[PDB]
């Protein structure tokens, strides 16, 4: 249901 | 120390080699960045093959489709992917996964040597099931997962007595959401098919968010950032779920290939984070295989970004990550969906909970014997001697060793005579094993295994004592729970030191948890063992809070003894809870010695656990300082040896309840009880994570 990729940005 | 090939002046990458540790990262670091900055690492261009003006989309939905029975099924390559404890529940999905015509290849991290020894033991079980003779520190984000499929793929490839047709990839939190009948029917008639799912968002959002515009390097078990990088031109970049389905024509190609396409891009990604997430999607789409492409992973992932975005490997990574959620029993109903084709499911964790893990297996292979013991426990190694006492902490090991000794007192008190006593026992050599013990997901504590010697016969025997914590919290407010631990997990909202193990040196952190109702405000005091006020503050709980935590700033080390945490509302008591800074009887896994633990033991270097002081608060709380405690706590303060674990164990055995002991083999204590009859320990029976010999349909369920 939720988009994918387990990156979160910068910080 | 060696100057670099050419001058660094990028902020990222002189933050990294000043980070760095070893001189061969530090040298690593400079030559990567040194060869970017001439333009020599990374592509700039790159040709594409698909004939395709964009994305393929191809469309899989109707359940009937999976009730026919193939003439010629696919054999799958299963490649699991694993690490950490949870021996038992891998060894239970591996049972719900097995069949005779597949083929199992599993990778377990370098770092895991436990749990590898429990998977070599499955291997030489079965002639479909190898292990991986490479092992890689695979940590989360990096580099070397992507470099663990490749190089799984060629290996596989090369087993010309394996033939397989589809790659699956697993981890020993995922499990089946459909039975292998339904898997292999539904793969039968996509065969040539791709599955990889697509992230579902802006792809310029996607690229930034991932970091893909930027140089990582992989070393010393870290991702460091060196700097930015521009994205090839030509291709069209994409990526999501590195959890995937590749047919064997796919994975050849990428092996063998040595066009402009998967040259260029095997060299991209060796420098990417999170690389398994977007090279297989970017290749496949630029590929000739580009028109095989489902826009669909056979997967449910449990994304919870309220909860599994907390930025949680920051020091693992130069970067903020997220990760899926553990399911629980309300999300049952998500498994028998039909909008589209789903078969696996991510995470699972037995010891956060095991509850769905049994309604998920016995709805989809039925329910076990009746009789059949331990589906409702859960047993998880967390030492195996194999690793040696020097893997433990001081803490840890100081701790084992008291609840051993525990457990040989409540053997010897259990034996009513008046003669000899025949259940007195000397403790031998270190713990041999301890185990985590859970019962319907509510922990039972520790089981350790360990050697004495009984003497009465003067004969060693070898035994296993169950302690278990005894409870401290004690209470028309919201205030449902209160714990102090450490390592606490925000994503999961729990402890990950579950036996709340604390040392001198350790920095223990509060929490609390709320039910719903109107805002409010409450005031916490931390009181230490001899009633030292070391700290005091007021926190609001707002009426959607549902759990709350706060480290406070204390002064080291920290005076041993059991401390006290209360909790009061406008000076009405409202509830407190209890934890243990135990002493320590090891250093550097030696017994202590008199200089050093008088420098422990003795309260903060400082004569204050902060700068603020509290002393006006003893009176108001009732909480008067004894001088006579307080000069008895620093005489333990001085002592070693035989009066120190006097006093450890004395403080212990008020935390700790000693609930059993058995004996493992013949034992001459007439009350002791086999382990192997025993109920709750690791020695008794477990069937559910049991494997044994294959069944006329192939399987081991
Ligand atoms: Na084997």
């Amino acid at each position: 249901q939720e988009p994918e990729g387990s990156g979160g940005g910068q910080g | 120390d060696q100057p670099p090939k050419c001058d660094i002046s990028g902020k990222e990458a002189i933050s990294a080699l000043s980070r760095a540790k070893s001189k061969h990262c530090r040298q690593e670091i400079g030559e990567t960045y040194c060869r970017h900055k001439l333009g020599l690492l990374m592509p700039e261009k790159v040709t594409r093959f698909c004939p395709l003006e964009g994305k393929a989309n191809k469309n899989v939905w109707d359940e009937d489709s999976v009730e026919y029975m193939p003439a010629n099924p696919v054999r799958i390559a299963f490649v699991l992917v694993v690490h950490g404890r949870a021996s038992r529940q891998l060894q239970r999905m591996f049972k719900a996964i097995y069949h005779k015509d597949h083929f199992y290849y599993i990778h377990v991290d370098k770092r895991s040597n436990y749990l590898h020894r429990q998977v070599l033991q499955v291997s030489r079980q079965y002639s479909n099931v190898r292990v991986t003779p490479w092992r890689m520190a695979t940590i989360w984000g990096g580099a070397s997962l992507l470099s663990t499929y490749l190089q799984s793929m060629r290996d596989l490839l090369e087993m010309t007595d394996w033939p397989w047709d589809f790659f699956i990839n697993l981890s020993a939190a995922d499990y089946p959401i459909r039975t292998n009948d339904q898997l292999v029917a539904f793969l039968s008639r996509y065969r040539d098919m791709n599955f990889l799912k697509s992230h579902g968002r802006d792809n310029a959002r996607f690229i930034r968010k991932q970091g893909l515009d930027r140089l990582f390097l992989e070393c010393d078990a870290h991702m460091w950032r060196l700097g930015d990088r521009r994205i090839p031109e030509g291709i069209a970049v994409d990526g999501g779920s590195d959890w995937f389905l590749l047919n064997r024509r796919f994975v050849e190609y990428v092996t063998f290939s040595t066009d402009d396409l998967v040259t260029k891009m095997k060299q991209f990604y060796s420098y990417t984070l999170l690389p398994a997430e977007s090279f297989f999607h970017t290749v496949l789409e630029n590929s000739p295989h580009c028109d095989t492409m489902v826009d669909n992973n056979l997967r449910i992932t449990n994304w919870n970004r309220k909860l599994g975005c907390k930025c949680q490997y920051k020091h693992i990574v130069d970067w903020c990550g997220c990760s899926p959620n553990d399911f629980k029993p309300q999300d049952f109903h998500r498994f028998q969906q039909t909008a589209r084709p789903t078969f696996f499911a991510r995470k699972f964790e037995a010891v956060v909970n095991q509850e769905i893990i049994g309604q998920l297996d016995y709805y989809l292979y039925g329910n076990y014997p009746a009789g059949t013991p331990g589906l409702r426990s859960y047993w998880e190694n967390v030492y195996d001697e194999p690793d040696g006492i020097h893997s433990l902490s001081d803490v840890t090991l100081t701790l084992y060793h008291s609840f051993a000794r525990l457990g040989l007192r409540r053997a010897e008190t259990s034996l009513h005579t008046d003669g000899e006593n025949s259940c007195r026992y000397y403790p031998m050599g270190h713990p041999a094993s301890v185990h985590l013990y859970f019962l319907a997901d509510r922990f039972q504590g520790f089981l350790i295994k360990h050697h004495a010697t009984n003497l009465a016969v003067s004969k060693l025997e070898t035994l296993e004592t169950w302690v278990m914590p005894k409870k401290v919290f004690k209470i028309f407010g919201r205030l449902q729970f209160s714990e102090v631990g450490t390592d606490w997990d925000a994503k999961e909202r729990l402890f990950r030191n579950f036996g709340g193990l604390l040392g001198p040196m350790d920095e223990p952190v509060g929490m609390q948890k709320w039910g719903k109702g109107p805002n409010v405000t409450v005031t916490v005091i931390w009181v230490d063992p001899v009633n030292v006020i070391a700290a005091t503050y007021d926190i609001l709980i707002e009426s959607t809070a549902e759990f709350t935590h706060y480290k406070p700033p204390l002064n080291l080390p920290l005076r041993p003894g059991v401390w006290t945490v209360k909790i009061l509302h406008h000076w009405v008591p409202v509830a407190e809870t209890k934890f243990l800074v135990a002493p320590l009887t090891f250093s550097n896994r030696q017994p202590i010695k008199p200089e050093e633990a008088l420098k422990l033991h003795n309260g903060p270097l400082r004569n204050a656990y902060m700068e603020q002081s509290f002393q006006s608060l003893n009176p108001v709380l009732s909480l008067p300082i004894n001088p006579a405690q307080v000069e008895q706590a620093r005489r333990n303060a001085a002592s070693t040896g035989t009066a120190l674990e006097g006093w450890l164990d004395s403080l212990v055995g008020g935390m700790w309840t000693a609930m059993d002991i058995c004996a493992t083999g013949p034992t001459a204590c007439p009350v002791m009880q086999t382990c192997s009859q025993t109920a709750w320990s690791s020695f008794s029976p477990d069937p559910k994570s049991e494997l044994g010999a294959v069944k006329p349909d192939g399987r081991l369920r």
